[PDB]
């Protein structure tokens, strides 16, 4: 159970302290991210924090600007940040992520907190709206720049799925797996490059914004997302 | 009394010769000893171990 | 009384002889030997500090777990050597440990009578014990996991049991040993298991209903390890007489004897290769043996442990052999 | 070479590579004594002392932690879990005086602790060896000589000489003299004096294994 | 002719079993998993050093004994004798600090194994190697060729040198070993053999006194004008720092049954 706190109106030029608390897992053995989404945009991440601290990582748009530190004692993730712009502004996640042999990183979303203010890999993901009715299958495509195939197997590319007014969850990782407790309606497919994720029997719980992410090196990138409706 | 009770049940089993026996322990061995990558060396390309 | 069970044993004698017309080492004198066996360490997990008693392999042939008197299992990636996990034990003093069929738990046991069961895949992240199976009344020797749910256990309480994970209790105890049960082999088809004692015997147990279907002599000292034959018709001992042995379930007598005059030294661990033609035997004598299965010629040496071979397993695909041992390091070969 | 995912777990390992070496100092800073005797030979008093299966006693002395590991739960095979205590530091050998007079269970005694010193695991492992009820024994001795319990004991029947003849028979059970050695000693009835006497063969051990290592012993 | 033939192929051997046992004794003490404590990285430490003289200093001396010619300049000649002091007075302070280690192990022994670490023994190392630099380096400050030699410019530098870097290791290391010799007696008499380390201790003193003492003493002799001394007396009492640059791998290692068993383990590869 992650929730967060500290967002709301700042001048722009201002300074910011959003606080994620955890608390139900172990926060030590657990790497933290931080992915921002704008009010009207996609998914798009923001920092990250390895377990114990030892490895820090932030955007390469807003790299510098932007503190990510642990209490793990203080069971608490902070993200300190100075000289807003007016871009932003935003409603940030934090997401839990573990990584090991079998692992499933970013499986567990914060509500997330909004905030308001007066070389990478691309994924596209142009399929925007999909008209879909209860219990028909559905296919949405995602594309990436460079192959995900890793050289060890691997294919680092995570489906994420947003209810209407909901915090995203993991919905399938590393384009086979999926994530616990998800239906087994969903399943993932595809090359190295053009990924497909297909839903068989659909009903209503399956309205949302569908997201591509790539775990292959950072940054990480979403895709813009495909809208079920 | 419960030993002996355990031996006439275990004297009461159907019986497979010797030699049944080594052929078909052979022949298992046989069909799947191309399989078998601690018997043949395995080469590196697809060898997860390097 | 006895002497009926005397007269018994004589006449099972009798009948293991007749049916005894040929001999193994005859029969497949013809075969083509393996000839000899280079195996090189490709891997060495390094990590724990104390001696190493036992290993698991994961179903996956990738994952691996061990026990040792660290008091922590560790849960190596045996491909690029990380230690996926470290769990720390209540008792220090373990002897045997499993890898679940299905990846999600992993056993360990020792002189706390308990084997005591953990679970990988929890949602709050770190291992926790799900189980704690107590019971028997000596030390542990080795709990196999038959699925998620049920797993068999053989300690020094001269009976092996059948616990249910879910509600905690034995199911079925497996009794009719004289001594310390201190080894375990499920059957690939997992119905019935091979459990050898510190009596010279190795029983073969139904699990379904209960009762010691077979027993095996041959022996002349205490069994230390077991493991089946591929197939599931037969299964391999070693003991403390420095001589392995291949018994046939459905011959009820062994076949051949894997032995040496350099070799003066018990076996702590037997097991075999994926088509079962190689029998890989870790030694006490710091080191390990291969065995033609069907020639009882040593194919192969495994020289590279410091100290005692107490643990060896072979994956699940037959890509590699690892060996741990009592100078606390595993190597993969 | 390496991905993110695989450069975390990575990481991983090695945080988990510094809490076991952490871990590992910690339990080497550590002094592990196995606890050994009959059953009615009062290691329950001792522990009591100083405080299913194997039993572990964690304390403190002179800021040196003692674990103590009693098998008295173990019924089974000795030798097929005895090599598991290779690394004790020492042996805690109990033997009740009150053994010599009440069935055969002395020599039982005997046999045991020579066993237990003629081991090839403990061939250098130190025997504390603890003389328990010797205040009954004391009393006790003169309505049953020791003459009854051994014929050959040929001496006056008084608690010491009794006392000295039976820490000569322990030791000269020993066979290992010029590695190992064997530190008698007679509980009194009190635990101060029991714990500093065994804080004081430990540290013993300890120079001695240093010296070990230096080549001088 | 043939004498100098025999004294460089004498030589020749002595460098060449140096360097062969300490190559030895760093393979068994890498290799070996056993073998990695404090302690035997301080013998590691030493035989690194020992190495260092036997592969850079000692076939100088070789062909310079017999040429009786130094064509490879006068800032060699520096740097050799230079690097020559700096290098001997490190093996004699790592003797000395291998003395004070074991004096720590035998009368502290409770505390010091929980205060020993590795980054104790870096630092002890760190310590001999800096006290060796500070020991040789100046002269290169201030005191800066068919035959090149020690100069004796400084009574008071030369006096400084043989003081700091054999007579204070000397001391220390009988003051050390006097207390080692004394506390053993706590262990075989107030117990209950006194010969094996009486042996050992006096062999340890007797290398250390026998080998650099004339060297010194005759350093003395010579820094204070007193006598003269000729080139055979003079490189012989040279030539036996390097035969206890030779002995030592074996003197401190041949004694732990841990070494022995690692190099059972390194002669069967
Ligand atoms: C100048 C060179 C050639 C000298 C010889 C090599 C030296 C530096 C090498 C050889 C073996 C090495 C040791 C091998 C293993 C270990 C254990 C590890 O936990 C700490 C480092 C330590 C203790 C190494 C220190 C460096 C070492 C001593
Ligand atoms: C060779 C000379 C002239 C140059 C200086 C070499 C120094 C830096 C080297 C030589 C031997 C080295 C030591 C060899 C072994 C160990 C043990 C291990 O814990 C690593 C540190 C430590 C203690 C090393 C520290 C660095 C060291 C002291
Ligand atoms: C600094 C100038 C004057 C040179 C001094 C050289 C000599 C006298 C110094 C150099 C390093 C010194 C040692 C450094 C550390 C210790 C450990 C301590 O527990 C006792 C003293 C002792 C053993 C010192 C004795 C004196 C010593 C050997
Ligand atoms: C000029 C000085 C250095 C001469 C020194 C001579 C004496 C002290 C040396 C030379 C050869 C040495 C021996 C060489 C080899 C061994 C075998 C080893 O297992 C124990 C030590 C022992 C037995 C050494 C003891 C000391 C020794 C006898
Ligand atoms: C015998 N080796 C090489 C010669 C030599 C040695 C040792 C030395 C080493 C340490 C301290 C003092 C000295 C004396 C000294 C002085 C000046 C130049 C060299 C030397």
């Amino acid at each position: 159970q992650l929730v967060e706190s500290g967002g709301g109106l700042v001048q722009p030029g201002g300074s910011r302290k959003l606080s994620c608390s955890a608390s139900g897992f172990a926060f030590s053995s657990f790497g933290m991210h931080w992915v921002r989404q704008a009010p009207e945009k996609g998914l798009e991440w923001v920092a990250y924090i390895s377990s114990g601290s030892g490895t820090i990582y932030y955007a390469d748009t807003v790299k510098g600007r932007f503190t990510i530190s642990r209490d793990d004692p203080k069971n608490t993730l902070f993200l300190q940040m100075t000289s807003l712009r007016s871009e932003d502004t935003a409603m940030y996640y934090c997401v839990r992520s573990i990584y090991y042999y079998g692992s499933s990183p970013f499986d567990f979303w914060g509500q997330g907190t909004t905030l308001t203010v007066s070389s990478d890999i691309v994924m596209t993901q142009a399929t925007s709206s999909v008209p879909v009715t209860p219990g028909e299958s559905v296919s949405i495509s995602c594309r990436s720049s460079k192959s995900l195939l890793h050289s060890n197997g691997n294919t680092y590319l995570y489906w994420f799925l947003q209810r209407p007014g909901q915090s995203p969850q993991l919905l399938i990782y590393r384009m086979s797996n999926l994530a616990s407790g998800v239906p087994d309606r969903f399943s993932g497919s595809g090359s190295g490059t053009a990924f497909t994720l297909t839903i068989s029997r659909l009903e209503a719980e399956d309205v949302g914004v569908y997201y591509c992410m790539q775990h292959l090196e950072y940054p990480l990138t979403f895709g813009a997302g495909t809208k079920l409706e | 009394r419960k030993l002996v009770e355990q031996l006439k049940m275990e004297a009461n089993i159907d019986r497979i010769k010797v030699s049944k026996a080594a052929a078909d322990l052979m022949a298992y061995c046989e069909a799947h000893a191309k399989e078998d990558p601690l018997l043949t060396p395995v080469p590196a390309s697809e060898n997860p171990f390097r | 009384l006895r002497q009926e069970a005397e007269q018994l044993k004589n006449q099972i004698r009798d009948a293991r002889k007749a049916c005894a017309d040929a001999t193994l080492s005859q029969i497949t004198n013809n075969i083509d030997p393996v000839g000899r066996i280079q195996m090189r360490t490709r891997r060495t997990l390094r990590g724990h500090l104390a001696k190493i008693y036992a290993m698991h392999w994961g179903t996956d042939s990738r994952l691996l777990v061990s026990a040792s008197q660290d008091g922590k299992l560790i849960i190596w990636d045996s491909y690029t050597t990380n230690k996926v996990h470290a769990i720390p034990l209540r008792s220090s003093w373990v002897m045997t440990c499993a890898y679940a069929p299905s990846g999600n738990y992993v056993a360990c046991g020792g002189l706390d009578n308990i084997c005591s069961i953990y679970n990988l895949k929890t949602r709050e992240g770190n291992v926790r014990v799900s189980r704690e199976l107590a019971g028997h009344t000596g030390y542990l020797s080795c709990c196999r996991f038959l699925d998620d749910n049920q797993i068999v256990t053989s300690s020094g309480d001269t009976t092996c049991a059948l616990w249910d994970i879910e509600t905690g209790q034995q199911t079925t105890t497996f009794t009719g040993h004289t001594g310390d049960v201190m080894s375990l082999s499920l059957a690939p088809d997992t119905r019935l298991f091979v459990s050898g004692a510190c009596d010279a015997s190795a029983k073969l147990w139904d699990v379904r209903e209960g009762m010691c279907r077979q027993t095996f002599t041959g022996h002349e000292s205490d069994i230390n390890a077991i493991c089946f034959f591929p197939n599931g018709n037969a299964f391999a001992t070693g003991s403390d007489d420095a001589t392995c042995r291949l018994f046939d379930l459905r011959a009820d007598q062994e076949l051949m004897t894997y032995s040496h005059d350099n070799i003066i030294c018990g076996i702590t661990s037997v097991s075999f290769s994926k088509s079962g033609r190689l029998l890989l035997a870790g030694y006490d004598d710091f080191n390990c043996n291969v065995w033609d299965a069907l020639k009882a010629d040593r194919a192969g040496v495994l020289a590279g442990h410091d100290n005692r071979v107490s643990c060896l397993g072979v994956t699940d695909d037959g890509m590699a052999v690892a060996t741990g041992s009592w100078d606390s390091f595993l190597k993969i070969w | 070479t390496l991905s993110a995912e695989d450069k975390a777990a990575v990481e991983r390992s090695k945080m988990i590579d510094r809490n076991l070496r952490e871990d590992g100092e910690k339990a080497a800073r550590e002094v592990k004594l196995l606890l050994l005797g009959a059953g009615e030979s009062g290691k329950s008093t001792i522990v009591k002392q100083m405080k299913t299966g194997i039993v572990e006693t964690h304390f403190t002395f002179k800021d040196l932690h003692f674990k103590m590991f009693d098998v008295g739960g173990q019924r089974s095979e000795r030798k097929k879990w005895i090599h598991c205590f290779e690394g004790v530091t020492a042996i805690i050998f109990c033997v009740a005086l009150s053994d010599y007079d009440l069935v055969n269970r002395m020599h039982e005694s005997m046999k045991l602790f020579d066993s237990i010193c003629n081991n090839k695991w403990f061939t250098d492992t130190s025997i504390i060896l603890f003389l328990n009820k010797k205040d009954l024994f004391e009393e006790k001795i003169k309505k049953s000589p020791l003459t009854i319990c051994y014929p050959e004991y040929a001496g006056s029947n008084t608690y010491e000489e009794a006392a000295a003849y039976i820490q000569c028979q322990f030791e000269d059970l020993n066979k290992r003299k010029d590695t190992k050695e064997i530190y008698t000693h007679f509980t009194c009835a009190t635990d101060t004096k029991n714990v500093q006497f065994v804080f004081d063969a430990v540290t013993d051990v300890i120079i001695k294994n240093n010296l070990k290592d230096c080549g001088l012993f | 002719i043939t004498e100098k033939m025999l004294i460089c192929m004498t030589l020749v051997v002595i460098t060449t079993l140096t360097t062969l046992l300490n190559l030895a004794v760093i393979m068994a003490i890498g290799t070996t998993k056993k073998l990695h404590q404090p302690a035997n990285y301080l013998i590691c430490s030493l035989a690194v050093t020992d190495l260092l003289v036997a592969v850079l200093v000692m076939p100088l001396s070789i062909i310079y004994i017999v040429m009786d010619r130094w064509k490879l300049g006068y800032f060699l000649c520096e740097v050799w004798l230079s690097v020559d002091m700096t290098c001997c007075t490190c093996s004699i302070w790592h003797l000395c600090v291998i003395a004070l280690d074991r004096y720590w192990a035998i009368t502290n022994a409770i505390e010091y194994a929980r205060k020993r670490t590795a980054k104790r023994a870096a630092l002890m190392i760190l310590t001999v190697w800096t006290i060796s630099i500070f020991i040789s380096m100046p002269p290169l400050f201030w005191r800066s060729p068919s035959q090149c030699t020690i100069q004796h410019d400084h009574v008071i530098y030369t006096i400084y040198s043989t003081l700091g870097a054999f007579y204070i290791p000397l001391t220390l290391i009988l003051i050390l070993y006097y207390r080692i010799y004394h506390a053993a007696k706590s262990l075989y008499q107030k117990r209950g053999r006194e010969r094996k380390a009486a042996r050992i201790l006096g062999l340890i003193l007797g290398a250390f006194i026998l080998s650099w003492l004339p060297f010194f003493i005759k350093e003395l002799i010579v820094g204070l004008s007193i006598y003269t001394v000729s080139s055979e007396v003079a490189d012989f009492l040279t030539w036996l720092g390097y035969v206890n640059s030779l002995i030592n791998p074996l003197l401190y290692t041949s004694f732990n049954e841990d070494f022995k068993l690692a190099f059972k383990k390194l002669i069967r590869c």
